[PDB]
């Protein structure tokens, strides 16, 4: 219920007070104006429903952990059970909110390839999200739905962005962590993120030491 | 030739106990200051602390706590350089800083600088315990507390006992103390920093420990490591925590081990999405 | 609903992290009318603690931002708006707590172990109102601060050992009230040293476990008196 | 055989800058300052050995600790290792931007080193930003004693660091123009490149002049250069530390008391410490 600019100027007071409820708010009103986003804006979205979202992710993945050692004990797995499944529904709701302004106007508004890509590459990660905890029978329509536009990001990537570019170093990275974690293809993840870090070795100063620094982490670990 | 006369050193509050009281002093700039409460003090008390000042003297070492000099006038007293911070059994136990195995590595890296250095003296430190290890700037270990230490010359001179070696429990005989239960000590401590708890957790009382650990009945459940210690770092422990003397390693190794794993890095436990 | 139910799922909030969660329980738990245990207790504190420090952080932050704004001032009008913002959310944190306190805690602190622990806890979250009350409430929730912790204070000296965790915490925030709240240093390095030389001297004569609870508030304190003697 | 370190224990690393400074490995890291040459000259070997004498009598935080020496290959000083660039580095050719605070810490710090280096009767003669290192951008640290002596009534024998040189020592008309002064107008050379950010005599056309004129006096520093949020008592201090005439400068006992007095009455950065939840 204010400009603009009153909005982005909360939105970075809501960050800098490590509020990101607030933050996600206010970006989630400033994109429901209407008007391309900004790499600032678009920046401050990112970090405020990635912050809002994986804190529900890091007690989601504690929550079932520990549903997991209920050994002889049901009220015990029925409470881990129930407050996994509030968890759950917190998670589906952000990422339906994130999805729901992925589609009606960040990817139409997308001038350039990059935003485009940057945009379809989030609506892989928070379908990613959703795979994660999802059920079963709608488990297999959000997976084809994340490797869909995954790929469809994919596509783009490596035919207008330099091996350096950190937006597709990190899409490499989540595709790769989306065919090994959410499906079983190990061969594949592994060939995309060896190709993607030999590729990026071959030919942001700071930022990609660190995306291929988790690309040599990630091989590792997978090996 | 490091006597500090007396009224240069401006003691102020009273800090603690050592194996002596320890305060805080100025002395061009912060210093730490050990003295002895008393009057006169007796032949055996005397002897301990011109022994200590001996071993002190022959110490320099970046992650020995650095002896700086030591007074007789007024008291006699042992002065060191002043350690912002609090010892590593504060920081493990008692307000359990959550630290990363990077700086787990690291701490472990030092102590096993600090106590090669001792060795390669010949310098056998006989009371090695977190309590005894201090933490400079929240970064910098530093091994104190010579006050059971000696040289190793074939002579023998003479409630912190977890990390005592069984030989030096059972007191089978009068010398038992040397480099393996340095070492093992040493093994104690990194039990202490892989768990974040004490061996022998369970088992509530004090003196039954000791009966257990000298038959060789009971030994640290290495069952509690954290699933993200290096598993070499593991294996090390259980080398240096080994019941009989003579299949411990030597601080060399034990050193050059921590060497090679320091380098290796994996920040990796599980795989890792890319983040903001 | 059963009481233990609540515990156990405050205990798994506070692993998951989500404080508000846990504070939710054991404000249920506390509003049942029954004595806490320790355990009980400690969740408590440890849930409205992270609750409201949170709130501390982020108030701090952007107080910081107002007063640092000078040419904008639109900007400063919404660091200003934001600031009261959050010191809403603070104040009503506070509220809660200081009503859980008045309204059940203290009538059924039978031992004075509880009774100096939920007068310094209420001492603690009128220290926390006071640090963002400004000129008409200030003095009021200032003086009901000094006085909670000055009754905690004279039971722990009456009937707690100088080495009991509850009394050395007692006198590190109290120490604290005085430097940051009656900006007098004097007075809280006097409390803070003499709390802990006091301690000191007994503190040969604990147990490891007491040793480790005694030792993380005297640390704290030989912190504080070598930060305001600097 | 007191400090002697046997050959073969140090494995020397990589070249990084007195005598050719080294990386090394000794249980851990080490610095080691070796002369590069196959037997040492007399002169060599009395500066060699005053050097390590000098040392041995050095045991303090804010000074580089010696660790020990090594005379079988070629002659060597051994040190602690310390992470971070020269004062000088950070200060005028990197431009590290540090806060008044810890400006006033490294001064106070500086200042602790050359107090108990003077209470050991020890004048450095070569104390400049280049000689102070960082150990974490948190400590510091005085080092390269190669030119520091005990002072004795018959103490035996620059190249081109000449601004921490005092007056009298470019003169060397005096008698003995090291001194502990010497060393104090050093130091207030020091705080004059931690408070201005430059180097003395920057905005300056003629350089071989300089010399002469902070010889006749015409050349002291311009103060006015000094950041506006230096305290006015440590722009007093250096003042006082770099007046033209030796015996109008103070001691390091109070420099040392009057910077650890500012110090106090500078506002505190962190908050209070209260008791964290259990």
């Amino acid at each position: 219920s204010m400009d603009k600019n009153e909005l982005v100027q909360k939105a970075k007071l809501a960050e800098q007070a490590e509020r990101y409820d607030d933050m996600a708010a206010c970006m989630k009103s400033v994109t429901e104006q209407g008007a391309e986003l900004s790499n600032e804006e678009r920046n401050l979205l990112s970090v405020a429903y990635k912050n809002v979202v994986g804190a529900r992710r890091s007690s989601w993945r504690v929550v079932s952990s520990i549903e997991q050692k209920t050994e002889g004990a049901e009220k015990k797995q029925q409470m881990a059970r129930e407050y996994r499944e509030k968890i759950e529904t917190e998670l589906r709701d952000i990422c339906n909110d994130v999805l729901s302004l992925l589609e009606k106007f960040l990817i139409p508004n997308a001038s350039q390839a990059e935003s485009k890509v940057f945009y379809l590459k989030m609506k892989g990660d928070y379908y990613r999200y959703l795979a994660e905890v999802a059920a079963g029978d709608d488990k297999k329509g959000i997976v084809d739905q994340s490797q869909q536009a995954y790929q469809e990001a994919f596509e783009i990537s490596k035919k207008e962005m330099q091996p350096t570019h950190p937006i597709r170093l990190g899409l490499a990275l989540n595709f790769s962590v989306f065919y090994y974690e959410i499906l079983n293809s190990p061969e594949k993840a592994c060939s995309l993120a060896k190709t993607a870090f030999d590729e990026a070795i071959a030919e942001s100063y700071k930022d990609s030491t660190l995306i291929m620094q988790l690309l040599r982490d990630n091989l590792t670990l997978w090996t | 030739d490091w006597e500090i006369p007396d009224g240069q050193i401006t003691v102020g509050q009273r800090i603690g106990s050592g194996s002596g009281t320890v305060y805080k002093g100025k002395w061009h700039g912060d210093v730490a200051v050990k003295m002895l409460n008393v009057t006169a003090p007796t032949p055996q008390q005397l002897q301990a602390f011109k022994n200590e000042v001996g071993v002190l003297r022959k110490t320099r070492h970046v992650n020995i706590l650095l002896f700086m000099g030591y007074s007789t006038k007024p008291q006699l007293a042992i002065v060191t350089q002043w350690c912002e911070g609090s010892s590593l059994y504060h920081h493990l136990h008692a307000s359990e800083t959550k630290f990363e195995m990077k700086k787990l590595i690291d701490i472990a890296r030092q102590t096993a600088r600090g106590m090669d250095y001792l060795h390669a003296k010949s310098i056998i430190h006989r009371d090695l315990k977190s309590n005894n290890i201090f933490l400079h700037e929240d970064n910098t270990v530093k091994i104190g507390d010579f006050g059971l230490a000696t040289v190793k010359s074939r002579w023998s001179g003479s409630g912190s006992i977890l990390w005592m070696a069984p030989e030096v429990i059972r007191m089978q005989d009068s010398n038992p103390y040397s480099f393996q239960s340095d070492v093992y000590a040493f093994g104690i401590v990194l039990y202490e920093l892989m768990t974040g708890q004490l061996p022998y957790s369970n088992i509530n009382n004090r003196d039954q420990i000791i009966e257990m650990v000298g038959r060789g009945s009971l030994s640290p459940d290495l069952s509690k490591v954290r699933s993200n210690c290096p598993k070499r770092m593991k294996r090390l422990m259980a080398e240096c925590l080994k019941k009989k003397r003579d299949e411990r390693p030597s601080f060399p190794r034990i050193l050059a081990e921590i060497e090679e794993l320091a380098r290796e890095l994996p920040k990796i436990h599980r795989s890792a999405s890319e983040p903001s």
